[PDB]
């Protein structure tokens, strides 16, 4: 019985009659639906996974240089060249210096210097695309009656769990039926068009974290860059953008990296939505899942026990939520188990009537001896209420207040 | 917050001490400061060693380079290192953290460094004499002596059952011959005496027990 | 660093005591003190603590809402004040430096400590009762017979057996402390077993802090 | 003249990361190292109930820590105004050829 405590929780009422009901799933928020003849299935949305993300570009963030060198010429002596100055990896500049009788040159006037340098990447961002057709989402399923507080955190054994169910969602298969045992089965049909925002949106992966990351602007990410995925010694396009080239004497100039821009890139990437990785299996958190579920298959387990004949007491008092319902954990004294649990509303004297509706629908035990717990969910009237738990003698009665 | 130490350990001179002291699931050793506290017969306790890491320690003044620290998170166990043991590192030494206002300390270890061969503990065990029994009251005294290192378990039993009533038994107590020396004291009624077959006195002293027994016949 | 306590001595159950503890050798406004108490035979427990200003106090719970904790940095004078004292609050109680650094904290200096004793009575005499063997114990005839002093309050107790005839294989024991306030005691005898019939047995013992001579047959 | 004013941290390295979480009603969260000069630290309210093994439902108390090492840094140093020190050079003609230059 998963949900109970969550700050975003949903809880839609399911027409009477038919099982026709559409939630919107939100990746933060859990929704417990509840049906007329139904257990009351508690659902969320877990994980959402993109799969087999091609690389788009990669770009360069800090870089090393080595075999710096330079060649220059007098003036009126052609240009300046090196052997590497058309060498991919290799990044130049040629410039005009000033050369004279104090530089060893006949003639007064602008001399041509080159300067090279052996470009190496040391660290890289790499960018991927999504394909929409290509999601993952998935889905715990969780009913409620008869789970008790353990229940609450536990993903372990649920292929033979009726009450939990673990379903998975691809555009390609937009259908899907969980097995819920004793349960029945449990239809979902689900597909959204928000998996991310229409044709957009780059996976972008550097310093061992990933973020997600708009088309225009990581195409004009002025930084060194080379298309496709990593060969041998890729090559590198716009080099100058991490290294620079200064103060140019004669016969010698001066060539530096820039630094590592991950600080740069990390501010400019602040405000966008991004989510983690691990591993080779893309999780983000976003939502906006909106599904249509049948429960015409799902069926009960407890309608043919009889009511408690034993006491009851609190461990916990009943304790408020933030939407206003609440919970309660009992104690059983009794032997009668297996059988139903006496729940009641708030009106408690002669000839009285319930008012309000019980989230946790037929409540029951499975453990018969002897002093077992187990908890209870209510949603009090706009009013207030009293909880009446047991029947006749030794009953327990507690004053509510729907503030 | 409970933290667990041994009642009693020992060593010879020239050892590497090694003194435990269990974490509960409370609290997660890793991340707590150790204060260890030794405390000699007669005189009050002194700050022996602070302990985060070995990275992050102070020795208490006075206190020698051979005493060291370490923890293990598999375990959640701080430990207290004595190397090359001597004399006079033979004291009480308690365990200590502190959490959001409480200061919890452990048990206490005793540690004796040998000076003097383990020795078996020696025990005679007293019934109810007539005097007593007169006047309706019936104790029985277990009194032990002559044992190395003063740290022994008294047990009362019953016709086979563990007894949990009317025992009091005094701490070591170094007599004579450099030994120690207790006493465990059952006391009852006349008709409690009377009602059991027979009455037994276990002390255990480093994992073996000597067992005496009484018969009211 | 000194750190000397005054004020303590024999208090009765519901009464008050007030400790005072003059410390010297560092600035004492500058630092937190605490309070530990060591009942006989029992390791340490922390008691209150107060900070270098005195804004904050913390309190164990066995202690809160009984006893208040002070300070006078003019003065460089620690106080303790104990109300609705029980026969738990029994004793010594050591004034520490309990101070506060980067990082790291402690119990760094520790005072030697008061004793502070609460008990109903001032002045009792014990009730004496035999230890007669009535077990054979078949280790070469080694009978061992005894004599119980119950419930004494002030602590010297002589005990002789045949007016100092008989030394050979005594042995006295140190007294109890029990929470009711007063004092346990017993002496043994390792006898021949062919003398049982023929030698008397008699304990003589003596408290004087109430002037009372009891011969124990 | 330079006397160093104040030195900047700009790439750093952390280490022991720990935290401790307490459950409504039962306080505040606590370290040992919460107050450490190396250590940098933030309290935070979470939610927790019978999911996160607490009695109640309501907002615990969470400190996390860890320790902050400087891996590379700047420092910004004092100019004494009135302590300058200009160098000029001066090179007389006519006897001088241009290997002298």
């Amino acid at each position: 019985i998963r949900c109970i405590g969550v700050s975003n929780r949903d809880f839609v009422e399911g027409m009477s009659g038919g099982t026709w009901v559409d939630v919107v799933l939100e990746h933060g928020g859990c929704v417990t639906v509840m049906a007329q003849d139904k257990p009351t299935v508690d659902i969320e949305l877990v994980t959402t996974t993109v799969s087999n993300m091609a690389e788009v570009r990669s770009y360069c963030y800090e870089a090393s240089i080595s075999d710096m060198a330079s060649d220059s010429r007098c003036p009126t002596q052609g240009e300046a060249y090196l052997d590497k100055q058309s060498d991919t990896q290799y990044v130049c500049k040629r410039t005009l210096v000033d050369r004279g009788w104090g530089n060893g040159c006949g003639l007064f006037g602008k001399g041509s210097l080159v300067t090279c340098a052996k470009f190496a990447c040391s660290k890289k961002m790499t960018g991927k695309s999504i394909q929409p057709e290509n999601l993952e989402y998935r889905i715990m399923l969780s009913v409620h009656g008869s789970q008790h507080s353990g229940m609450i955190v536990n993903d372990t054994g649920h292929e033979t769990d009726e009450n939990r169910a673990k379903v998975e969602i691809t555009p390609n298969s937009p259908r899907a039926e969980a097995t819920l045992g004793g349960f029945g089965s449990l239809g979902l049909d689900c597909e959204p068009r928000t998996g991310l925002d229409f044709s957009d949106l780059y996976y972008l992966t550097m310093n061992n974290k990933h973020w997600l990351v708009h088309k225009e602007w990581f195409h004009d990410i002025p930084l060194p860059w080379h298309a496709g995925a990593d060969t041998g010694t890729p090559h590198w396009n716009n080099k100058e953008a991490l290294v620079e080239f200064k103060d140019a004497h004669a016969k010698r100039q001066t060539v530096v990296v820039l630094g590592s821009q991950e600080g740069a890139v990390h501010t400019a990437l602040a405000g966008a939505l991004e989510a983690e990785m691990d591993g080779a299996k893309g999780r983000l958190s976003s939502g906006h899942l909106k599904c249509r579920l049948k429960m015409d298959k799902l069926r009960l387990k407890g309608v043919s026990y009889s009511l408690c004949t034993a006491a009851f007491t609190f461990t916990k008092i009943p304790a408020e939520t933030l939407h206003g319902t609440v919970t309660v954990e009992v104690q059983y004294a009794g032997t009668d188990g297996p059988c139903k649990v006496p729940a009641q509303m708030a009106v408690d004297m002669q000839t009285l009537t319930p008012v309000g509706r019980l989230i946790t629908a037929n409540p029951v035990i499975t453990e018969s001896t002897e002093n077992s717990k187990m908890m209870l969910e209510l949603d009090p009237p706009f009013g207030d209420s009293y909880i009446v738990i047991g029947v006749g003698e030794k009953k327990i009665t507690h004053h509510w207040h729907r503030s | 917050s409970v933290l667990t130490q041994p009642p009693s350990l020992s060593a010879s001179p020239g050892a590497s001490a090694r003194l435990p002291c269990t974490l509960s699931s409370d609290l997660n050793v890793g991340t707590k400061n150790m204060y260890w506290y030794q405390q000699k017969p007669g005189s009050a306790p002194r700050l022996f060693l602070y302990y985060y890491s070995d990275s992050d320690k102070q020795l208490g003044p006075g206190v020698p380079n051979r005493v060291s620290g370490s923890k293990e998170t598999s375990s959640n166990t701080a430990f207290l290192l004595i190397s090359g043991l001597q004399p006079e590192d033979e004291a009480d030494y308690y365990c200590q953290v502190y959490d959001n206002s409480a200061r919890v300390f452990g048990g206490g270890t005793r540690l004796t460094v040998l000076g003097q061969p383990k020795a078996a503990p020696s025990v005679t065990l007293f019934p109810p004499s007539s005097e007593e029994l007169q006047a309706n009251k019936a104790t029985l005294v277990c009194l032990i002596s002559d044992f190395y290192p003063g740290a022994v378990e008294v047990a009362w039993k019953a016709d086979g059952s563990a007894v949990n009533a009317g025992v009091e038994t005094t701490k070591p107590s170094k007599q004579s011959n450099n030994k120690y020396a207790a006493s465990s004291y059952l006391s009852l009624t006349s008709d409690q005496w009377k009602s059991h077959k027979s009455y037994s006195c276990q002390v255990t002293h480093e994992g073996s027990t000597v067992e005496k027994t009484v018969a009211p016949a | 660093v000194q750190l000397v306590e005054s004020g303590g001595g024999l208090v009765q159950p519901g009464g008050s005591l007030r400790l005072s503890c003059a410390a010297s050798g560092f600035t004492f406004s500058s630092d937190g003190m605490s309070w530990v108490r060591q009942a006989p035979g029992k390791g340490l427990e922390w008691v209150s603590y107060i900070s270098s200003g005195g804004a904050t106090t913390y309190y164990a719970d066995s202690v809160k809402g009984r006893f208040t904790i002070s300070r006078d940095n003019s003065k460089n004078t620690l106080s303790l004040q104990m109300n609705s004292l029980r026969g738990e609050d029994t004793a010594v109680y050591y004034c520490a430096k309990d101070i506060t650094a980067p990082g790291r904290n402690g119990l760094d200096s520790w005072g030697q400590g008061v004793v502070v004793t609460v008990s109903s009575a001032s002045t009792k005499g014990p009730s004496v009762f035999p230890l007669a063997p009535s077990s054979r114990s078949t280790s070469e005839s080694t009978a061992a017979l005894g004599c119980l002093v119950k419930d004494y309050f002030p602590e010297p107790v002589t005990v002789s057996w045949n007016s100092g005839s008989l030394t050979s294989g005594v042995h006295t024991f140190p007294a109890v402390l029990q929470s009711s306030g007063l004092y346990s005691l017993s002496s043994v005898v390792t006898v021949p077993s062919s003398s049982l019939g023929t030698q008397t047995y008699v304990c003589n013992v003596n408290h004087k802090p109430s002037n009372t001579k009891v011969d124990k047959r």
